[PDB]
């Protein structure tokens, strides 16, 4: 599309999730 | 010959700054008195007229903002 | 004949903003004074009789805008 | 004779600004001094006096607007 | 004896804008100096004994309008 | 060559604070008259003619903030 | 050298707040005539240079609050 | 050295209150002049320099309120 | 010493109101010149230091309000 | 001695007024100028003093209201 890539006028170019399983995203500080 | 007179009004700017720009000037009778100018007009004719001759960069385009 | 018009009074924005315009000479008995213009004058002059004369382009016309 | 005063005004103008407007003048014994007027004035002046003469076209009527 | 009013008043205000308006004059051991007036005042002089003068119109009445 | 123009300008600041910028000067006959620059601008001369030069951190970027 | 031109503008700010900052001294023929610097400054100024310099504690982090 | 420090400051104060603060001295031949200085910056100056020294206590803290 | 101190204070504030404040004193070559204050800070300070000494009060506190 | 006090304050303020305060006396070679008050300032001390010594009531307080 055109909002998944860089956004408007560079706008979020640093804005990269680190697409994982919930898991991933749970168990490392969910204590 | 930019970069002459370019170097001349920086001389001159500093020579003001310390404490060396004669006003008046006077010796038996034959005396002489310079107009002064005030530091800040110097300034700002060194910066545009730096900004004409082919002086290196020193000025950018706004500045872009992003998250 | 502009064009020397536009040099001297360069020149004398010059030798005003370093240190080179005298407001008043003397010799004991000889003396004679100049009456003082501002700098922001001059560079009005300047400008003015600058963009008159048959010299290039130096100021462009608005600006545009686009997405 | 407008001719001669405009320019007759405008060197004066010239004058003044460079550095040469004389104010005062001594020799030993025998002083006067000319009164000094502003700039800003001797422009209107010189303005007035320059379309009060049948000089060519300065001033255009307002401006048009048109999509 | 006004047209010559207007005369002498024009002259005067030519002599004060360029250079020939003398505010004090000085031989040896004598001296006098005279009141020096103002330009706007001067102009507002001119104006109002020029328009009590026969001499010709020089301003007009309002500007009206129609589409 | 902008070390030792620090230290001069430094220097300059240092006599001109406490008691040590001459104004003027005079022998019988020979005398001399400097222009007298304020106190901030020859501050923010120092300040910028340092930052500029290979003169160390002094200043940092903004404050964060954090709970 | 920070201690010694500490010390300096401190007598400095001393002697001109008593009686003793000096600005003009002439023996006949040979006149100075040192600048002089208001007290505000000059106070700033030697608070700058001392925070600057390793004496010290005379400051504190804002203030806290409670109950 | 601050006690002889607060008593030269009370003394000066004196001095310029009533009439005996000297600003020149001329001699037929050697004058010297001091520059004066506003009695308000004196007094903040003996107040501050009387605060920080080891006299005792002269002003308390903030004001409490009791019904 | 406070006291005819006080008193001396008084005695030059009087001098001062009627005619009597010297401030300048000249003679064959000799000459010199007393710092002039204002008559407020002069008046504030007799005040506040007849205050401080022990002598009969002359202020209250506040006022009362009663029906 | 404040009844002659009275006198003196009166008397000079009568002198300043109409022609009779000396602001400086010069015979050759020696010379003297006295501060000048103000004379608002002269008559609040005149008020002053006046009300401060035994002499009888001048001002009475505040004002009733009845209908």
């Amino acid at each position: 599309y055109h909002g998944g890539g860089s956004g408007f006028g560079g706008q979020l170019r640093s804005w990269n999730p680190p697409s994982e399983s919930v898991d991933a995203a749970l168990l490392p500080n969910f204590t | 010959t930019r970069q002459e007179e370019l170097a001349a009004a920086r001389a001159a700017l500093h020579d003001l700054m310390t404490g060396k720009r004669v006003a008046t000037v006077q010796k038996d009778g034959r005396r002489v008195e310079f107009t002064a100018t005030s530091v800040s007009d110097l300034k700002k004719y060194i910066a545009e007229l730096e900004v004409q001759t082919g002086m290196t960069q020193r000025r950018r385009g706004p500045a872009g903002f992003y998250v």
